[PDB]
RNA sequence: AAGCUCGUAUCAGUUUUAUG
RNA sequence: GGAAUACUGCCAGCUGGGACUGAGGACUGCGACGUAAGUCAAGGAUGCUGGCAUAAUGGUUAUAUGCCGCCCGUCUUGAAACACGGACCAAGGAGUCUAACGUCUAUGCGAGUGUUUGGGUGUAAAACCCAUACGCGUAAUGAACGAGGUUGGGGCCUCGCAAGAGGUGCACAAUCGACCGAUCCUGAGGAUGGAUUUGGUAAGAGCAUAGCUGUUGGGACCCGAAAG
RNA sequence: GAAAUUGUUGAAAGGGAAGGGCAUUUGAUCAGACAUGGUGUUUUGUGCCCUCUGCUCCUUGUGGGUAGGGGAAUCUCGCAU
């Protein structure tokens, strides 16, 4: 039963539970809509669930029902949302007919967040960066410091400058 | 959530003692013998 | 084919509609009752104001007639006194402390209305050094009930801010408004005890202008603070309040 | 001052929430009594023998009244003329269950009794001897 | 600390009254 | 002859100067203005303006200075005092284990309970099952005289809008009492008949496991006491 | 390569010693966007967009995946300027 599973996952070491310093428990399950391990939010403890996911740029409406609880292979019935904010929201509302207000509202919120996350193309389209984050290991740092000091010591910059000056102004102007 | 002290802020004062409006309009406080 | 609403959802909707109809009917009845009670409270307040004016005019006229006739006037005995704690909650002997606790004077600058009786007079005399009391006037009682008027509801100090609050608890004895409570307190009646018990003990601050004496711990008849100050108690309370 | 039970059983916790919900949303004293009894320890919840239930059934109108035992029902070999009645308890022993079923009666759980009697309709509560 | 009977008329480091 | 002023107390009278707080978070309520629409200082602040990315601002050290602060731990005596340790620092250091007897707590069974002394079995000190025995309890000092009648009793049902009235009642308490066996006598060898009461049954509650925890003996919270 | 401890350098303070707390000024010093868009419009080119023909998965649903031929003068359904 869901209640037994809900109790077994609240306590008794649910696999995906993150103990944040604030005390909030964060769920890392991909199918979760809020990412938090709470009631009516964890897909495992809820026979009926709805979430929005996307492999490619297309956004899908993943939903779960008790019918496929016996068949974990094809539990979710994803449907394409025909990417467009207004019509996608209308389609989500139509699909989630008579569903809980919580599920509908949070699915719409997840879809909106994912759609606005697609703006990442803006950063990729207008980046023209000349820095490209570079990491330097401490071992490389040591070889770039002690060797530099040795080169400076062996260079004899003052002596070289004096020799060059004594040569330039000894055979011409 | 917050206590509205009467004797000031006539708005709350009128909520209690509905005779306050009559008292003020009639100037009963300065009644003459 | 068309998707039909869940049967449980249909039952929930039917129950919600049926409950909402009753809620609207109750709201209309409550509005009508509130209007009627507001009218009743208005007429009661007018009657109480007229009664107070007539009483004061009669007292003054009786005093003047007694003066003119050459016969001494028999002033009515006082029946209501307000007692305010002066000393602290430490170093108090057990006997006065028990009386103060019985009077709900558990902290400094705290007071309550006490009925005047032969028995209560002895209690006040017992705790005379640690308390100051007098004869409150109508204005002081009204100001106290209006500003620091807190009622005791199911062991909770619910502030008094609406006639409905008083009516719910004190409506059994006919007290359905703050004005009714003030009238009962000032004019001791059959249900004075219940009204006094319902009111939470008053929490008063230090006087705005100060106690006015270099040493509080002395009899009021000798420049002190405690004792029995007949009329100066009103001024003391007003400064404290 | 008893507020919650010390038992870690999940089913007992579910029964406790159900009884608390019924008590808070029905104001029926019958639900409150069972809710309070649920928090009692094992020692405070002595078993109620089937013979004790049969003796208690001797009162008038026992057929129309169901019997509810907070603790566990234990079989008794000293009684054989067990009447036909519905018994609800947290646990039923094999012997007691067989005796109740054999005599034509029915044994149910606390939730079954609650659904059958949300406000304790014709419900009799029996407490076993303390010592 | 747990249990039962419970909210009262169970009482007072108080006062009067009564019996003396 | 006449008013005015001083003092006391009231104003649900009017109106300026200053300081802190902005708590709640879509409406449900008490209220006011308004014929109405609508508005409001009515169960907690809103609108506008000025400073800002080589920012605005914020954080650490000492000194600059308004005030306060006896040297830490243990132990004497009602207190302070006095007594014993402390030159500084890194590591170690102390209610830990076991046998028996118990309370509370949870589980499994329940008038039954305890697989593991051993055998079978085994992916091998791992995991699973128990033929007979054995520990505990299940019946007092015939329990049906009859597995008991009254008064209360958490609860249940009827009447009642409620107040309350009526019917039935677990555990548990008083009472009426009876009984198993026997006192205290008697006196057909010990029957019969009198006088008190006796500790409890009337319709079981225990077993094993696990956690905090109490007592006793074991080095027994750690070191240290003349020694045969 | 930790503390006690010792030496050099820099800074600060000091008349018969000091340390700590509430509280502010000062030097020195540290942190201080790899933030940068959003809205509806106005052109152009594309696509998962329009049109014709198709292939394939479950089970069958308010579905999923994937090709071939044509276009913008219907086109803001998204993307690009």
């Amino acid at each position: 039963s869901d209640e037994i599973v809900w109790q077994v996952i609240n306590q008794s070491f649910c696999s995906h539970r993150i103990k944040a310093p604030n005390g909030q428990n964060f769920c890392r399950n991909e199918y979760n809509v809020t990412g938090l391990c709470t009631r009516q939010s964890c897909p495992l403890a809820n026979s009926k669930y709805a979430t929005v996911k996307c492999d490619n740029g297309k956004l899908y409406l993943y939903m779960k029902t008790p019918e496929r609880a016996h068949t974990p292979a094809k539990l979710w019935e994803r449907i394409k949302l025909s990417k467009n904010y207004t019509k996608a929201l209308q389609q989500i509302d139509e699909h989630l007919l008579h569903w809980s207000k919580f599920f509908r509202h949070k699915c719409k919120q997840r879809f909106t967040k994912l759609t606005q996350v697609m703006i990442t193309e803006r950063r990729l389209a207008l980046r023209e960066e000349e820095r490209h984050y570079v990491g330097v290991a401490p071992k490389v740092k040591r070889r770039e410091q002690n060797r530099e000091r040795k080169a400076l010591v062996a260079a004899k910059i003052e002596k070289a400058i004096e020799k060059e000056l004594m040569d330039r102004l000894k055979s011409g102007a | 959530v917050l206590k509205k002290n009467p004797l000031k802020n006539k708005q709350v004062l009128l909520r209690l003692n509905p005779y306050a409006k009559v008292f003020a309009a009639e100037k009963l406080g300065s009644k003459k013998a | 084919e068309k998707i039909l609403t869940p049967e449980s959802q249909l039952k929930k909707s039917k129950a919600q509609q049926k409950t909402a109809e009753q809620v609207a009917a109750e709201r209309a009845a409550r509005k009508a009752a509130n209007k009627e009670k507001r009218a009743i409270i208005l007429e009661r307040n007018a009657a109480y104001q007229k009664e107070y004016e007539t009483a004061e005019r009669n007292i003054i006229q009786a005093k003047r007639d007694a003066k003119a006739a050459g016969s001494y006037y028999v002033e009515a005995q006082h029946k209501l006194v307000f007692v305010v704690r002066i000393k602290g909650i430490n170093k108090i002997p057990p006997k006065p402390r028990k009386v103060l606790q019985l009077l709900r004077l558990t902290r400094i600058n705290s007071g309550t209305f006490v009925k005047v009786t032969k028995a209560t007079l002895e209690l006040l005399k017992l705790i005379e050094p640690y308390v100051a009391y007098g004869y409150p006037s109508y204005s002081t009682i009204r100001q106290l009930v209006y500003k620091r008027g807190f009622g005791k509801i199911n062991k909770q100090r619910v502030p008094l801010s609406d006639n409905a609050i008083i009516e719910a608890n004190l409506g059994k004895y006919g007290i359905l408004s703050i004005d009714d409570l003030i009238h009962e307190i000032i004019t001791v009646g059959p249900h004075f005890k219940q009204a006094n018990n319902f009111l939470w003990p008053f929490k008063l601050s230090n006087p705005s202008g100060g106690w006015g004496v270099p040493r509080k711990f002395k009899h009021f008849i000798q420049g002190g603070s405690f004792g029995n100050r007949e009329e100066f108690i009103n001024k003391l309370v007003k400064s404290m309040n | 001052h008893r507020t919650a039970p010390k038992s870690d059983n999940v089913y007992l916790k579910l029964l406790v929430k159900l009884y608390t919900f019924l008590a808070r949303r029905t104001d029926a004293p019958f639900n409150k009594v069972v809710l309070k009894a649920l928090f009692l320890s094992k020692i405070n919840r002595p078993p109620v023998s089937v013979s004790r239930i049969a003796r208690a059934l001797k009162q008038e109108g026992a057929a129309n009244k169901t019997v509810v035992v907070v603790g566990t029902v234990t079989d008794d070999a000293r009684i054989f003329e067990f009447p036909k009645t519905t018994v609800a308890a947290l646990r039923f022993t094999a012997g007691a269950r067989a005796k109740i079923v054999k005599a034509g009666g029915e044994c149910i759980t606390l939730d079954q009794l609650a659904v059958r009697a949300p406000k304790g309709q014709n419900t009799l509560i029996l407490r076993g001897p303390r010592n």
